[PDB]
RNA sequence: GCUGGGAAGGCCCGGCGGGGAAGGUGGCUCGGGGG
RNA sequence: UGGGCCACUUUUGGUAAGCAGAACUGGCGCUGCGGGAUGAACCGAACGCCGGGUUAAGGCGCCCGAUGCCGACGCUCAUCA
RNA sequence: GGUUGGCCUCGGAUAGCCGGUCCCCCGCCGGGGUCCGGUGCGGAGUGCCCUUCGUCCUGGGAAACGGGGCGCGGCCGGAGAGGCGGCCGCCCCCUCGCCCGUCACGCACCGCACGUUCGUGGGGAACCUGGCGCUAAACCAUUCGUAGACGACCUGCUUC
């Protein structure tokens, strides 16, 4: 299961798109909701409750940040990064405390 | 016949129940062998893994890329041996050898139902109990097979709900027995039907 | 760990063969595959007999080996083993098994239709059974 | 016949396939080996070869 | 089962308020005999109950040359009232005979079927 | 209300190991695994069906996309309770490992 | 039908017996056991 | 047509040869078919176009027809069987 | 184009097994130790379950704390490929369906095949009919040069 944060930047929205320029913009747009309606709420815990009694192993997913470097390119870079050391408990504790 | 046929692979002899099984998906059955692990081979363990080894030797010199597939799953590698024995290079066997499903422990579909055994290849019968024999598991894993620890641990899980559906299963037939000596009266006139005709001695 | 052993008296049932189905006693032993075998009371002569087509029985009858047939069959109706026999778990299967086999359409039909009543008494006991054990309220 | 004097074969066939790189980004591939007993940390980071 | 024909048919009546079985001949190649009997001796069957009895009526194109106005008509057979007097007939003395072992009735009034574990070979009729 | 006819697999053709005699098929019948136990299945008629594209006329009723080849037991073959039948055109090769039926039809129980 | 006009075998506790023993019954002796 | 070759056995030269040379019969050449996985010669058997039955030599775990016999007696463990 | 009832599951041992029960420990259920049965497996896959002609009069038994809901609403379990299963609350129905009987009826189509199921099967378009909803990208062209024989690849293009 992949849960992603509420607000994500315009630069690794960026990365979803292969025209940007011409793009409206929609990428998370109706997933965003969820993390303010009731039943999403109610979605997103039960998606870490499985992911606390499932998973071995999680991984966040994060991204550079363009604007800060002196290069041409706008598109963030996306990757997972494994967390280690720790209950799958724990590292979801922290990943979430970590999110945004 | 109709239904698909779910064999479990433990205790069985590898080619004996290959044979088997592809004798059966030539007749257009539907065969399913799970426990793949569980396959055993006669002869000792170093002499099953050197087999194996010189398998693996034999790879095309020009391009390996292109040379003989060594599969290391031991659902792979009991696969390959029912594709030994299937004419597999025509349209017929290649649908027979489709029929064929192989699994390395039992997968959700198949945990909850009964499983079938092939006597004439069970090594209890077919081998010398002074005889050696290689567990398929074992092997595969040392010829480089990744998830014997996974799939070791997800069959004990397997294990434990099987228990207690067992114990379930034992406390239902236990309180159909008290309900058989309960209800005596009224049901000795059909008992004594099927005693007549040979049911229920 | 062993109950039934092959020796001189002991009553082994006949699983296949030409005289399947029936019951002799062993008189002597031959070469470890093959027994001297006399059903004196079961229309079985001596004869040599594989241990293989045997399948021992828990009687033991009391002759010295090699004993004549005449011996062999006092032994046998002194404690009876025909009804001793066909009063065992073990005869009475095989009973079941062959009245089951001749068993005809007619037959199958009263069956059919008492195993439906009986079946369906016995599930709704097991109900109530099982509803009487749920009112548990207990600490 | 065999060859007249012996020499090392040139280049590596562990990095056989010398085909540009499907990706950009290059792929960790195997992260460090997790063990509870560790505080909870992060194994991997992103950065921009400056010079 | 109740008499051979003298074309070798099989006359038959599983009791019309059974199973729908009129007085109808049938082929014994193609029946299978069932150990199960009653004793139908001293039951009178009519002695016009014969092939000729038996035997399909049809009439069709005496006149009619050219099929272009439909002769579809009459293709609805009647069951004849002598029919119906002679099933009441045997029936009324084969019925009372059924009736006297028990659940023979219900029995003539299923069918047989191979369930997918029994075999023909293995079944004894 | 009920099946009515043993079940079968076409297994293949009467053959050696390098020649094919298509006019006679060989059909492994359900439950029948001796030779002994094929006597009851002699003569009796078996019929491959399936079905097609167009229509065909059916036999008291409309027509359907239902086609059958007809054929008969003839013998049986090997010890294993294999028999060898007869039908009025040689069965498809695609028919292999599919359903023939066994009717009881000419019964002689 | 033939055979060694089959060989064995069953029953008549086969009866008057004679003899041979052992893969040794009872008994006796010795050694380990259950009230 | 007048280049022959092969096999059992006899046999000469040669260390030997899928070598060279003889005797006898059969074969291949000129010949398909069943079996020997494969194969000019080996084993069976020689051939008009078909149906049924039965065999030969050879086989009957699966490829692949046929042992899916409750086959009989033994021998044998091989980290190159 | 197939197919012509289902089986919804202990682990395993094999010079051994299976089941049941009383005392001790594990927070009321299991694990032991007794004890009691079974073992050519009968708590048996050579097994078990379901069992289909349909109705109408009409009795006796079983039940009556019962059955059927593509009716709603909620809850719980299942992650190895969960693609599945179970439990509650309200409501709407017949007191019927299961066994043994009474009672007669249905096209009884005049001997005949492909009948009988899965099945409301899978896939593809198209028409009508209601409710609830959505309003996007990819590629080219241009640009970049972290790339490059050409393709391909990395990039930018009205916002603070
Ligand atoms: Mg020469
Ligand atoms: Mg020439
Ligand atoms: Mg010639
Ligand atoms: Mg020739
Ligand atoms: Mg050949
Ligand atoms: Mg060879
Ligand atoms: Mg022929
Ligand atoms: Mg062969
Ligand atoms: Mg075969
Ligand atoms: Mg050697």
């Amino acid at each position: 299961k992949t849960v992603f944060a509420e607000h994500i930047s315009d630069e690794c929205k960026r990365r979803f798109y292969k025209n940007w320029h011409k793009s409206k913009k929609k990428a998370f747009t109706k997933y965003c909701k969820k993390w303010q309606d009731e039943d999403g709420k109610k979605q997103l815990e039960k998606d870490f409750s499985s992911m606390k009694k499932y998973c071995q192993v999680i991984r966040v997913i994060a991204h550079t940040q363009m604007r800060l470097l002196p290069l041409r390119q706008k598109k963030a870079h996306l990757m997972e990064i494994q967390v280690n050391g720790g209950t799958v408990a724990e590292k979801l504790d922290w990943a979430r405390e970590r999110l945004e | 016949e109709v239904q698909v046929l779910v064999l479990d692979g433990r205790g069985h002899l590898l080619g004996r129940l290959a044979a088997i099984v592809a004798k059966q998906v030539l007749l257009g059955r539907k065969v399913v062998v799970v426990r793949c692990e569980g396959i055993n081979i006669s002869g000792n363990f170093y002499r099953n893994k050197l087999k194996y080894l010189a398998f693996l030797r034999k790879r095309m010199n020009t391009n390996p890329s292109r040379g003989p597939y060594h599969f290391r799953a031991p659902s792979r590698i009991f696969w390959r041996t029912v594709r030994g024995m299937l004419p597999h290079k025509t349209k017929r066997g290649q649908a027979a050898l489709d029929r064929l499903k192989v699994f390395d422990g039992i997968p959700p579909p198949y945990d909850k139902k009964k499983r079938m055994v092939v006597p004439a290849a069970l090594k209890v019968v077919r081998l010398k109990p002074t005889r050696k024999f290689a567990y398929l598991g074992r092997l595969a894993h040392e010829v480089g097979w990744k998830y014997q620890a996974v799939t070791a641990t997800l069959e004990e899980k397997r294990k434990e709900k099987a228990k207690i559906h067992y114990r379930k299963k034992k406390q239902l037939m236990r309180l159909r027995k008290q309900a058989e000596k309960n209800v005596e009266k009224k049901i000795d006139k059909y008992t004594e039907v099927l005693k007549t005709h040979g049911l229920l001695v | 760990v062993f109950r039934r052993f092959v020796e001189v008296g002991r009553v082994a049932y006949v699983s296949f063969g030409p005289h399947a189905g029936k019951l002799v006693a062993i008189v002597d032993v031959i070469d470890q595959n093959r027994a001297l075998v006399d059903g004196p009371c079961t229309q079985v002569r001596r004869q040599a007999m594989p241990f293989k087509c045997m399948q021992l029985t828990d009687f033991i009858l009391k002759f010295p080996h090699s004993a004549h047939q005449k011996y062999v069959r006092q032994a046998w109706q002194k404690a009876d083993i025909n009804t001793k026999w066909a009063a065992t778990r073990w005869a009475k299967k095989i009973e079941a098994r062959e009245r089951k086999a001749k068993m005809t359409d007619f037959d199958r039909f009263k069956v059919m239709k008492a195993k439906k009543m009986r079946n369906r008494i016995i599930k709704n006991e097991v109900k109530k059974l099982q509803k009487a054990a749920l009112l548990k309220a207990s600490p | 016949s065999h060859r007249k004097f012996s020499a090392p074969r040139h280049g590596s066939l562990g990095f056989l396939p010398r085909k540009r790189s499907s990706r950009h980004r290059g792929k960790v591939k195997s992260f460090p080996k997790d063990d509870p007993s560790k505080p909870v940390h992060l194994t991997a980071f992103l950065g921009y070869k400056a010079g | 089962f109740l008499k051979q024909l003298a074309s070798g048919l099989l006359l038959v009546t599983g009791p019309l308020v059974l199973n729908r079985v009129p007085l109808r001949r049938t082929h014994q190649k193609f029946v299978i005999a069932t150990s199960t009997k009653i004793d139908i001796s001293n039951v009178k069957i009519p002695k016009h109950l014969t092939d000729a009895y038996f035997k399909k009526k049809k009439l069709r194109k005496p006149r009619h040359q050219e099929g272009e106005i439909f002769d579809t008509e009459k293709e609805k057979y009647e069951i004849t009232e002598q029919r119906k007097i002679d099933q009441k007939a045997v029936d009324s003395q084969i019925l009372p005979k059924i009736k006297a072992i028990p659940q023979l009735q219900g029995y003539l009034r299923s069918v047989f079927a191979l369930t997918n574990g029994i075999y023909p070979h293995k079944l004894v009729f | 209300s009920g099946r009515l006819w043993s079940k079968a697999i076409f297994a293949g053709y009467k053959r050696g190991l390098r020649n094919q005699r298509e006019h006679t098929a060989l059909l492994k019948i359900e439950g029948v695994y001796a030779r002994d136990e094929t006597e009851f299945y002699l003569g009796k008629r078996c019929a491959y069906v399936y079905k097609a594209k167009n229509n065909t006329v059916t036999p008291g009723g409309k027509p359907n996309k239902t086609r059958v080849i007809w054929g008969k037991v003839t013998r049986a073959h090997g010890n294993s309770g294999m028999v060898r039948a007869k039908f009025r055109s040689n069965l498809p090769a695609k028919a292999i490992g599919h359903r023939i039926r066994v009717m009881l039809y000419p019964s002689r129980i």
